[PDB]
């Protein structure tokens, strides 16, 4: 549970109740813990936990190198096109977006030109 | 042994002589692109694998 350290982030509220309000306080995504990752962490750490216990109970009584490459590389191009698809884009930014989809697409090119997307290797 | 040899040298002089200067000429462009496609990272050696006699296309690769 991160805490307001300073009486700035506590929006200049004066007492000790609102400290302590704060530390005994629920993870609630309409207060003070919104967009928050915790809730996955709890559910990471559930869900190992469970997993254990499964595990634990009875004991008691060229061609994939090569897509492996492509795959890599046209995550990260598509890493590149998640941010545009979060702005609202103007026609330049469509037009700088369509030069980066041109460079793909003559990366898939050649490699449907060269034989690459071919599995027979 | 001598007498052997010499006709089968015979035979092979007779075999290289014998072409026409079309077939010459052809075989000297078949040397050529052996020379020119001993490099094997070329594009083309990704797209086929040549005939060794006549560097034509003879399967994909
Ligand atoms: C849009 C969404 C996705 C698009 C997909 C991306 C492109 C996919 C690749 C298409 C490949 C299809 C078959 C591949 C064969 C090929 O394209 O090459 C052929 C055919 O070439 C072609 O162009 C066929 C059309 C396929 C389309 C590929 C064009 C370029 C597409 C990528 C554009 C990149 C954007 C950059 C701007 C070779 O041409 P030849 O006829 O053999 O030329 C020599 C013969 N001659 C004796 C006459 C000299």
């Amino acid at each position: 549970l991160y805490n307001a350290m300073t009486p700035a982030q506590r929006y200049f509220v004066e007492g000790e109740h609102v400290v302590q309000a704060e530390a005994n306080r629920d993870i609630l995504f309409t207060q003070l813990d919104s967009n928050s990752y915790l809730p996955v962490l709890h559910y990471v750490l559930v869900g190992t936990a469970l997993g254990v216990v499964f595990l634990v109970l009875p004991l008691l009584i060229v061609s994939f190198y090569i897509v492996s490459i492509m795959y890599l590389l046209f995550d990260i191009e598509v890493v590149y096109l998640i941010p545009y698809v979060m702005t609202n884009a103007t026609e330049y930014m469509y037009w700088v977006m369509q030069t980066f989809v041109a460079i793909l697409v003559g990366g898939f090119f050649y490699e449907w030109r060269m034989g690459a997307l071919e599995w027979r290797e | 042994s001598s007498a052997n040899n010499y006709d089968l040298l015979g035979q092979q002089h007779k075999f290289e002589n014998s072409k026409v200067f079309e077939e010459m000429l052809v075989e000297e462009e078949i040397a050529k692109d052996r020379e020119l496609l001993e490099d094997k990272n070329l594009a083309v050696h990704q797209l086929y694998i040549f005939d060794p006699q006549t560097q034509l296309a003879a399967r994909p690769r």
